[PDB]
């Protein structure tokens, strides 16, 4: 559910 | 940025585009004439860089700059452990004559606490879901490392702390990465990650937290 905000984000499964 | 509105027209002359395209990913700031900090995880291999800028679609706004940038380098330690670290230094291909609208900011001497005034800007997701084109720019204040290592369970470091997460739903965004945190006047942080989706309640935003990282950062400029 985290995400590096960069755009497109980075996102990971927590 | 959710919740904010335009920024003053070079208030934050610190500011960077980071743009490939001509399509903004990220942002940095400006912190020498020929080196601007972003958060590690907006590597690339090289960069155009906006300063000066208010909007991103209009016409070359007097005193602004596309700059090139080939050389940048993160973190030794970036992302181990996992979002931490979040820090690099871009070196730009020509030094800027710093001028009435490209300023470096220092950074600041003293770590976060809780209670300090911030400012967070950038050119991120706006409430609406839409990107704006107007730099934009709200206020956030530090919540104590307590609150972001709870929040942030299992992945809180001393790299990291966190501003934001109050009702009133203020906070950086997706494309806000690597932009400034100002807290009581100086370069606090960047930019770095949080829970999505962003502007929360009760759940603040993280940030690179630069005060921990300004040997590192002056041993890399002048080396």
């Amino acid at each position: 559910g985290f995400c590096q905000r960069s755009i497109p984000p980075i996102c990971f499964p927590n | 940025i959710i919740n904010g509105e335009d920024c003053s027209p070079h208030s934050q002359p610190w500011q960077a585009a980071l743009v490939m395209e001509n399509e903004l990913f990220c942002s940095g700031v400006l912190v020498h004439p020929q080196w601007v900090l972003s958060a590690a995880h907006c590597f690339q291999n090289s960069y155009t860089i906006g300063l000066g800028l208010h909007s991103l679609e209009a016409d070359q706004e007097p005193g602004s700059q596309m700059v090139e940038a080939s050389l940048s380098v993160r973190h030794p330690e970036y992302n181990r452990p996992l979002l931490a670290n979040d820090l690099m230094l871009i070196k730009l291909d020509e030094s800027v004559s710093e001028s009435d609208t490209i300023r470096s900011i220092s950074i600041a001497s003293q770590c976060p606490t809780a209670g300090n005034s911030c400012l967070v800007s950038g050119w991120g997701l706006l409430a609406n879901g839409r990107m704006p084109t107007v730099l934009q720019c709200v206020n956030v204040s530090v919540v104590s490392e307590e609150v972001c290592s709870k929040l942030y369970d299992p992945l809180y470091h001393p790299s990291m702390f966190c501003a934001g997460g109050g009702q009133d739903q203020k906070d950086s965004c997706n494309g806000d990465s690597g932009g400034p945190l100002i807290c009581n006047g100086y370069l606090q942080g960047l930019v770095s990650f949080g829970k999505a989706p962003c502007g929360q309640v009760g759940v603040p935003g993280v940030y690179t937290n630069l005060c921990k990282f300004t040997e590192w950062i002056e041993k890399t400029v002048q080396a």
